[PDB]
This record gives C-alpha cells, structure tokens and sequence, in this order.
RNA sequence: AGGUUCGAAGACGAUCAGAUACCGUCGUAGUUCCGACCAUAAACGAUGCCGACCGGCGAUGCGGCGGCGUUAUUCCCAUGACCCGCCGGGCAGCUUCCGGGAAACCAAAGUCUUUGGGUUCCGGGGGGAGUAUGGUUGCAAAGCUGAAACUUAAAGGAAUUGACGG
C-alpha cells in the first residue's frame, strides 16, 4: 500500500491499539527482528504499526490475485480462531478450515477431505505447524500471521502481529477480510464497513452462557 | 579369551623363552 | 592431511614407498619370503615322483574323500 | 555406538575428578558420575510422630530432619530403583521428575 | 538475511561490533581535556590510562588506572576531544 | 458392566443419521421402525443396537456439534452465531493505555497526538524474567 | 474410462494442457499415472532391474516381501525410475510401474563440444547420490556410447543420453541405492545453472489460475 | 596461520553464494583476489565489488549475482604449459562448453581461453564456472 | 541450447528463484509461484494486471521466503519506501 | 622414615557337587613422606595443530563497555550485591531439511567426483602377532623398534525386525 487511498487511517491506528497488535512477546526472532520497532522496559517488544499495514496490505493483494475465491483456504486450529476464519471465509468467498486439520489433506487424495488449495493462511505458525509443512509438498504459497517469536520456516508474507491476544486476532482477520474486499467490487472505499469487527472476536464458553441470559434481563429492565 | 589374561599369559611364554635362551 | 606443497616430492614419494610394504601383494613379491618359501619355486608346474597315494577328508559342510597323492 | 553425548557423567572441562564411596557398596565412582540424592527425612517416622508429640514436655516443639546426601554407583541405583532405563528420545530429558505433592 | 547492506551499515551496529571487526578499525579510547581542583592549566588525559595522571601545579592525583578505563578522582572535569 | 458400542454398530449408527435426520426422532421405537427401511439389517439385534445408539446421538446433538456432520446443522448454526451484537465495538475504547514508548512509535508514524490516547506511568524495575532453576 | 481426482488430471484429461513440459515449468507433483500416458503414449519402455527378496523375521520364521526396481522412460529425453515393495512379485511389479511413471523428470542434453545436430551426451558432469553410492556423468564425444555398468547404462538409454562417461564410487552392488544414485544425477542436469540459462526468466501464467475459470464448472 | 589470502577470499565467496547472500565480505584484500575478482566479473559470474580501504591490507565487499556454481582455487601454484593446460580444463572445468582457468601469466592474471589467445603459460591459480 | 543453426534445442526452459537466482527443478514441490495484484491509483481497486514473483525450495525452507517476498515489492513499488 | 585406615599375597570361617572366588574375620607387600628409577592406562572427546568461512536461541566463567531501577554505608560520587544489554576469549547446552555421513550422530565429524588453505603422525581383509629375531633402554618387571612361515572366507561397523533375560 504505497498509495494515499491505501494509507493508515487514525481510526484503524486506534482499533490496533485497542486490539493490542502492536504488543508482542518477550522472545525476538531473528527473521521477525525487521517488523520490531523497540523493546519497553517491560520486555514486551514493540510492533511497527506502520510494518503490519505494509504486510496486511501485501497479502491483500496477494488473496485478490487468485480469480477463484475459495481457492484460499484460511486454518485455525485455536479457538482463539476458529470463529474468525470462520466468518472470514462467509465474507470473502473462501473455504475455512476450523479446529484440527487433519494430516494429509494436501498430499494424500484418498480422504474425502482432500483438497487443491492456490493460498493458504495460518493463524499461528506454532499450532498450524502441520498445514505450513504439507504447504511444502504441494507447491502451495502461505500468508501466515505471526508472532514476535514465530517460526517463519515456510511463511512468505508474515503480517507483524499479536497472534495470542484474542481481540487483536479478532481485528487481524476483521481488516484482512475488509481490505480483500475492498479492493475487489465491494466496497466502494468511502464509508465504513458496515460489519463490525466484534463478530469475528472468540468469546470463550465461559460467557457464552451468561452474557446472553444478563443481555435478556436488560432489555426487560 | 579375555584380552588381557592372553596378555598375562603371553608374558608367561616369553619369560620362559628367556629362561631357556640364558640357559644355551 | 597429505602436504601439497611444491617441494615436497620428495617426501611424498618416501611416504609412498615406505606404505607400500603395507599391503599382501607388494610386499610378497618384493621381500622374496614367498618365493623361497614356494615349492614351485616361482614355476608353474614342476615335475615329481609319486611317494604314495592319499585320501583326505573334505572341510565342515562337505563330506567326501579327496584323491591325492604325496608328490 | 555412543550411548550418551556426555558419556553418563558431567565433566566438560575437567581431566580428572576425585571419587567418591557408594553409600551401599563403596564403590569407587567418579563424583561427577555418581548418583546424588539428597534426602531429607523425618527423624520420627509418619506413624509415630503424634506418640512423640503427644509425650513431649514442650507445648510446641517442632519435629527435627535428618539431612543424609546420599552418593550411589549406577549398579547399586539401578537396583535400588532409584533410576530406570528410559527410551531413546526419554534418556535426553533432564528435568528431575515430578514431586506429585498433591 | 540474505540482503544486509555490507557497505552501509549504520552507525549503531558499527558502535556494537568490536573495533576490529568493524568495517573500517577505529578505536573506542579518546583524548580528554581533564581540568584538576585548585588549577588553571588543562592536561590531556587518555580514556584508558595505564599510568598514574599527575596534574603538575596541583597536588591531588588525577586518575588512578584500572582494568579498562581511568578512573577519575571526584571534582575532575572532563570534556571530550573532536569526538 | 460391558456395554461398549462396535464400531459396526457406531459407524451405521452415524451414517444413517447423516442421511436420514428428519425422518428420525427421540423415540427409540421408532428410530427402530425407520431403521427396517431406511438400511437392510439382518439382525433384529444389530437393528435395535443401531437405533439405540441412534437415540443416544441424536440426543447429544439436539444441543450442540458432535463428528458427525449435517449440511443443514453446518448452514443454520453460521446463520445462528450472528453475534452477541454489543451496542458499541469493544475496540473504541475512550481512553487507550499507552506506553510513552509506544507514542514515540506513534509520532514516528505521525499518527501520534490524538485526544482519544493517554500516556501511561512506564514500568520500573526492569526485573521481567522468572528466576532461572527451578524454584 | 479414468475419472481425475486431482485439479491437474482434469486439466490434462480435458485437453488443457498440451505438454507436460508445461507441467515441469511449475514444478506441479504428478499424483495420477494416468496423467503421463497420456502425453507419452506407448512410448515408455519398461524394463525391470531387480526383484529383490527383503525377509522380517517374525515368530513364525519370517515372512517374505518382493521389492521391485522399474526403469521406464521414452528414449527421448524422460526417465523415471519406481521402487515397491509388496507381498506378491505381480502386484510389486504393477506398483513399481505406477511409482516409475509417476516420478519421472525430464532429462537436459547437451554437446561435448562444437554442437552442430541434436544434443547427445549430459550438458556437464553431474553426480548423483544415495546411500555411499557416488555415480557421476561426464559428457562424451558423438559416437561413444554409455561407457557404464549395466544398470546405469539402461537408465541413461531410456533417458536419451547417447553418449556418456560415468565414474562410480562406494557400494555399487547395491542395485537400489546404484540405481537411485544414476537416477538422481540424471535430474539433476536441469537444476545445474548454465550460462545460456543466465537470461532473466519471463513468467506465465499456472495452469491453474489459467483455466480457473474451466475448473469451477468441470473440476468442482 | 593464513598462507593464502586468494583461497579464504575463494573459499568465503563459495559459501555465502551456497548459502545463498547477495553479498560477501573478504576480509584480506590483495592485488591478485581483485585480478582475480575482475576476470570472473568480466565473465559475469559476479557482479561489482568495492574495495575498502583501510590502512593495512583493504577488505573487499562483492555484489554476488546468484550465477556461480563454484570457485575454488588451485593453493600449489603449478607450472601450467599450453601442451598440458588442455589437462587440467578436463580435470577442473565441468564442461567443455563453459567454465575458466584463471593462470597467471607473464602478460597479466588472465583466463585460460585467453592464455590459449595470445600463447602464454604461466602458473595456474585457480578455477570458477 | 541454442546451437550454432540456432534453433532451440530444449525441451523446456526452467524458471529461475526471483531472490537467489537459482535453476527450479521440476521436482521441487516447495517452490512457490505467487501473484501480487497491484492496484490502481484514483480508487485503489485491483486493475486486472498483476506482479509474478518465484521463491525456490531452499530460500522457502531456510525461512527467508518472507524476507525476499517484502524486498522484491519494495523494489517494484508494491511497498513504499518509508516501511 | 612412618605405619591410622584400607588392603594384593596368605590363613581361617562361610557358600557350593567342587569354590584355589564372589561374603565375613584377621592380615604381608603396598597404600603416606623424602630421594632415585620405570614410561605405561578405555593416558578417551576412542575424535592432530594453526588459519578462513558457513544458522538461530537461552544460559554460565572471566575481563571490559554501557544503561531503568533496588540494596551497603554517609555527606555526593564511585565502589561492591542484584537488574537490562553489548564486545571478546572460554566450559558447555537446546534447536535446525547449512551441510555431511553407512548410520548412530556431528554446527563439526560441515564448506569433498562442484575432489588442492599449511603441515605432522598414522591404517591397508581376519589370524599368526605386538609373536620370533636383531638393536637399544632398565636393578628387575618390562619399555621402544619389529617380521616371516603358515592358516583362513570372512572377521568387523551402524541400524532393523524377531526371540530371549536370574
Ligand atoms: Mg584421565
Ligand atoms: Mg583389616
Ligand atoms: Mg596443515
Ligand atoms: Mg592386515
Ligand atoms: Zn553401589
């Protein structure tokens, strides 16, 4: 994004911080080093906001190349996760992966979950380790987001990031879905997307019980 | 046989050989 | 590692003939042991009288009586 | 076939380590090589801690510890079973094994 | 990194590196302007010092040598030289 | 004890659940009923094993997700989920917690001094790590 | 009657793809052997290198196991060679075809010196590895032949090398590692970089995002 | 000790280019590693270089183009003649097609091609294709 | 190929790595071919035409596909220069 | 010289079919010190030395250079105890499809048919045999150097499966 329509905006520097993107780990990678601007006296190190929207609008670009939408398919195998690449593939076309992917679905046409993606995308290099490697076998280009300590071992348009939190995941696929579509035929740049990015935050299943039930209760008083 | 006792048993033989060898 | 300097010829030749005396068949036909020790005495065949006529058993797995004779 | 990278004992840099006496055998080990537990026991045993308590004069006396290090060859701790053969991948593992306190 | 530009590299990676195994050598030690109470001459002092300093009009002893760097005695002030 | 399903019984079980969920209900008899025409069972027992654990599928999943798959369970339950739909976002935030080093990235981006941001007090101590050895 | 499972075994069946060149350009594993006699059709000789006996030995004695090494290849410039073991020699020979022709590379020709007709001998010496097996190429004047043990010498007959030098080291009685060694050189002679392949390279499209659109309607 | 700055100069550029870096630092800089880094230049097989200039021995900073399969050198610098340099192309040189021999000659450091030009021997310094 | 009549004598001309310059070998399943759409300037949306760029199997498993992806858009101005 | 303990040899008591042993009780030489010999160990990392290059990470020992802070005393700094880093030299460790290797494994045992940085020692199927003989060293025990005849189709290495284990 090296154009003025493709700039940062205030309002999405303020949901990254909210979110917490730019807040990292406590271990560098040597291949992540380039995204990290500076490490706080917590050892926390910090994350370029101006890196991450670079890389975001990289793999943008990189998704809106292939004709066919559900050639990309998008894995989570946390459930910090699934709902995000869930409702990521319901906005964008794609084909979602959610929970454990099962080992040879690229390599091994046996299994009825055989598939030929075009793109692949990870939530966490760490715990998507098994489709990253068998991207290996199949000739198969991988957006992954990251860590400050992720392993970029099969990863080509790593988007600088804080894979762990669940918000900053949540916004992480919100803005990927927002930009894809918004440099394809949808959304025609101007007013804000009318989804709000709550809907691909994971809310564990300790509220999921409760929150809905308090909800009732206000609305009736 | 164990490597060492062939070995104890070899110096043995050769002390006798020397014995015999004064003795010419 | 083997020295490869220009001047070294000649210890790389010594190394050569002193290791040579390392292996059966050089040193069996240089040292000359063999040759005496051979009853042929480095001829294909040679002639002889027949002492006696002789059997000998075969090895381990086989079990016959070889015709020889001391010669 | 080289068993272990560190030959069963800890010497790195050193040439030499003076050895010590199994506490069951008095086996001469290396020091480095030995087997180090080092206990730290009741001197009244679980049964018989209330008996004693109960017939101390003092209204709070705390219960002593005996504090033995403990030196063995690996024969005597393979047969004490205070260490077991491990597979291959497990003989790399390091970390002490779990108290299971609760 | 494959791409690291060898020939221009910045000036806070050249600060880390050893001095020898900069780019181009350059020592880390300097000439200082040291200036001893109860005087009014200034006396350069290098930064790692291996003698004892003698400010010559005033008594009091100016640096004691150390392991790297000379140790300055209270009062002293210093300015650096040229950088 | 010694009531553990086969997977002969288990597999034929979920399969005719996959194909035939509307035609099936909570009432074992007459699981077992459709289960004569449904599938061809030679076995009375293997029939009404099949339709038992039928029931007993069929009531876990009147209440959530189980391994076997409907393509109507998958389509309402994505339609269902819509959100917990708060009345604002979670992430316009009035006030952020920033670290001044933070804002120092911020200004760099330019995007620094916005009233929506406070700085915070930075951390002091700089004693992060957890104390190396156990214990 | 062959129904394609993957995306590429449509393309080819459907003919999409006119060469399977074009499926080297992109690298694209063969994962039907299907695909390929297609293209090379009844031009694959096939001949057998060994059926070796492998033993596990169980209770019960041991138990036996066939493993089959295949060469095949049309004498025109592509190899393949497959290894499988299997309980029965016929269904170990039927699967060491398959795994053959489903690994099978082009193979790169060049001149000894002062090229004039077709290319005959490898473009440089190349050496392949397996196990302690070393078999390295050399590039031969026209006319030569394939100066080799047999069983490289079959397998550099069906790659379409005319004339060869070869020069192997270690345990070349062991005719799976010899032959994998001489197989690993061969497909090796595209990967050497060469300065007449310098020139910048000019990208098409994969066959994939090229008949996408055919792929959604046949292949869905 | 170091006894030939030419080979670790070799050496250094053999592995950064397997290991696939644009660029490559020799830390010795010598007139004969920049003749002989000017005649692979000219070939192609690397790219410019720069020389630092330090006042002891320079180092030297080479833009590798990614086309170099190997370059090793020859340390025992023998006595190469025009009857016997056809032998060490075939022993050294991958093919007869490409590939050099860099020989020092009485008419300058120079590839064996052009040594074969102007009929000149000399002593064999090393080899790059 | 190419010999002297000029005809070309190959039955295939391979790719080459966009980032290391290396021959992709037909066997090479962890090399990768990417496509990045790059946009028009008044409204941002994508215009069709693309940027093709090619990582072999080494570079892509060594773990600098990402490095050398981010360089060869920074030099085609797919990413500006104050990233 | 001194001999506390331990303990070759030795004795006795056990055990066993036997037990010249393993177990127990004594116990000589020795174990200790000084001097004079000997020059050998699985003297091991079973892995030459010097030099160059080629991944990452967390520690640790020494020295040095920086920096939030807590602590020691006093009135400030140093200066010590920690904390966060950097550099160099070390003992190492974890991980890695750098690469190697027969593999076990090794960031060296890598940079090797794409074979050459410098230079020592040293191996050539298994036995006979580290024997015979010669020379030399030693008070001796023995050390260093060191064959042949003859004999043999395998001996070995690493991994795999099984079978077996007091
Ligand atoms: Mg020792
Ligand atoms: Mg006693
Ligand atoms: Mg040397
Ligand atoms: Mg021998
Ligand atoms: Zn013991």
């Amino acid at each position: 994004g090296a154009l003025d329509v493709l700039q940062m905006k205030e309002e999405d520097v303020l949901k990254f911080l909210a979110a917490g993107t730019h807040l990292g780990g406590t271990n560098l990678d040597f291949q992540m080093e380039q995204y990290i601007y500076k490490r706080k006296s917590d050892g926390i190190y910090i994350i370029n906001l101006k890196r991450t929207w670079e890389k975001l609008l990289l793999a943008a670009r990189a998704i809106v190349a292939i004709e066919n939408p559900a050639d990309v398919s998008v894995i989570s195998s946390r459930n910090t996760g699934q709902r995000a690449v869930l409702k990521f593939a319901a906005a964008t076309g794609a084909t979602p992966i959610a929970g454990r992917f099962t080992p040879g679905t690229f390599t091994n046409q046996i299994q009825a979950a055989f598939r030929e993606p075009r793109l692949l995308v990870v939530t966490d290099p760490r715990a998507d380790h098994q489709p990253l490697t068998e991207a290996s076998y199949v000739n198969l280009p991988t957006i992954a987001l990251c860590n400050t300590d992720s392993p970029l071992r099969y990863v080509d348009i790593a988007i600088p990031c804080n894979n762990k939190g669940a918000h900053s995941v949540g916004l992480m696929w919100w803005m990927l879905a927002r930009e894809v579509l918004r440099m394809r035929g949808t959304i025609s740049r101007e007013h804000p997307w009318e989804v709000m990015p709550d809907l691909y935050f994971y809310r564990d299943p300790e509220e999921i019980e409760k929150e809905e039930q308090a909800a009732a209760e206000k609305a009736v008083t | 046989m164990r490597a060492k006792w062939r070995k104890k048993r070899m110096r043995r033989l050769k002390r006798k050989r020397r014995k015999m060898r004064q003795r010419s | 590692g083997k020295c490869r300097g220009l001047r070294t010829a000649r210890k790389l030749r010594s190394h050569r003939r002193d290791q040579k005396w390392h292996d059966k068949q050089y040193k069996k036909a240089h040292l000359g042991t063999a040759l005496k020790a051979n009853p042929f005495g480095g001829a294909s065949h040679a002639k002889g009288i027949v002492l006696e006529k002789v059997g000998v058993e075969a090895k381990q797995p086989n079990s016959a009586i070889r015709k020889c004779v001391r010669v | 076939t080289k068993k272990r990278r560190n030959n069963g004992r800890a010497k790195k840099g050193r040439g030499h380590v003076q050895p010590i006496r199994c506490t069951n055998c008095a086996r001469c080990v290396p020091k480095d090589k030995a087997i180090k537990k080092f206990v730290i026991r009741n001197i009244v045993e679980a049964a018989a801690v209330r008996d004693i308590s109960e017939a101390s004069v003092f209204d709070a006396y705390v219960l002593p510890k005996l504090y033995v290090k403990l030196h063995y060859c690996v024969s005597c701790a393979i047969h004490s079973k205070v260490v077991r053969n491990r597979s291959r991948e497990a003989r790399k593992d390091r970390t002490p094994p779990p108290r299971f306190r609760p | 990194p494959l791409a690291k530009d060898l020939l221009h590299p910045s000036p806070e990676e050249e600060k880390r590196k050893h001095k020898k195994k900069r780019l181009v050598q350059s020592p880390n030690s300097y000439f200082m302007d040291v200036k001893c109470p109860g005087c009014y001459k200034i006396t350069t002092v290098f930064s790692h010092a291996q003698t004892v300093v003698l400010c010559v009009g005033c008594s009091t002893v100016l640096c004691q040598p150390t392991g790297g760097k000379a140790r300055l005695t209270e009062g002293c002030s210093f300015r650096r030289k040229q950088h | 004890m010694g009531r553990v399903r086969t997977k002969t019984v288990k597999k034929a079980a979920r399969v005719i659940i996959e194909k035939y969920y509307t035609r099936l209900g909570n009432d074992f008899h007459t699981n077992k009923r459709v289960c004569e025409e449904i599938a061809i069972i030679p076995s009375k027992k293997l029939r009404n094993k099949i339709a038992g654990y039928v029931t007993h599928l069929m009531k876990r999943i009147q209440r959530g997700p189980v391994r076997g798959i409907s393509i109507k369970l998958q389509e309402e339950e994505r339609e269902r989920r819509d959100n917990y739909v708060p009345e604002v976002s979670a992430l316009d935030q009035e006030i952020i917690e920033v670290d001044p080093d933070t804002k120092e990235m911020l200004k760099l981006l330019d995007f620094g001094s916005l009233s929506n941001l406070q700085v915070t007090q930075p951390t002091v101590g700089m004693n992060f790590k957890t104390p190396r050895g156990p214990v | 009657e062959w129904m394609p499972v993957t995306k590429l075994g449509r393309l080819v069946k459907d003919m999409k793809i006119k060469s399977l060149e074009e499926i080297y350009l992109f690298s694209l594993p063969i994962k039907e052997s299907e695909i390929i006699d297609f293209f090379l059709g009844a031009s694959l000789k096939d001949e057998v290198l060994k059926i070796m006996p492998v033993q596990k030995q169980t209770r019960a004695g041991q138990r036996t196991r066939f493993k089959a090494f295949v060469a095949i290849g049309d004498y025109n410039g592509h190899v393949g060679l497959g290894v499988k073991c299997s309980k029965e020699v016929a269904t170990a020979i039927r699967g060491a075809i398959i795994l053959a022709k489903l690994s099978i590379v082009p193979v790169r020709r060049g001149y000894w010196g002062n090229k004039i007709g077709k290319p005959h001998t490898v473009p440089c010496k190349v050496t392949g590895r397996c196990g302690s097996v070393l078999v390295r190429l050399i590039p031969a004047p026209r006319g030569t032949g394939i100066v080799s043990a047999p069983v490289p010498k079959k397998l550099l007959m069906m790659a379409g090398i005319d004339d060869c030098y070869t020069s192997a080291r270690g345990c070349t009685a062991t005719l799976g590692n010899f032959a994998k060694a001489t197989f690993d050189a061969i497909s090796k002679t595209y990967s050497y970089l060469t300065p007449d392949l310098w020139k910048e390279t000019v990208f098409t499209k994969s066959p994939y995002q090229e008949f996408t659109d055919h792929l959604v309607k046949t292949h869905t | 000790v170091r006894m030939n700055v030419l080979a670790d100069a070799l050496k250094s550029i053999n592995n950064a280019e397997k290991r696939g870096k644009r660029q490559v630092l020799i830390r010795p800089c010598s007139k004969v590693i920049v003749r002989f880094l000017t005649v692979m230049m000219k070939h192609g097989y690397i790219g410019e270089f720069e020389i630092i200039d330090d006042h002891r021995a320079g180092k030297i900073v080479v833009n590798l183009t990614g086309r170099l399969n190997k370059c090793g050198v020859i340390s025992p610098r023998f006595d190469v003649q025009l009857k016997d340099l056809e032998k060490w192309q075939n022993n050294l040189l991958p093919s007869r097609q490409f590939g050099f021999i860099v020989l020092t000659t009485s008419a300058g450091i120079m590839d064996h091609e052009e040594a074969r030009r102007k009929h000149t021997g000399g002593k064999i310094l090393g080899f790059f294709f | 190929m190419q010999n002297d009549a000029g005809e070309f004598v190959d039955l295939y001309v391979p790719r080459k790595c966009s980032a290391s310059n290396r021959i992709i070998g037909a066997k090479d399943h962890a090399s990768i071919q990417m496509n990045v759409a790059e946009v028009d300037k008044v409204t941002g949306r994508f215009n069709g035409q693309f940027k093709t760029y090619a990582i072999c199997g080494a570079i892509r498993r060594m773990g600098e596909s990402d490095d050398s992806i981010l360089r060869l858009a920074k030099a085609d101005g797919i990413v500006s220069k104050n990233f």
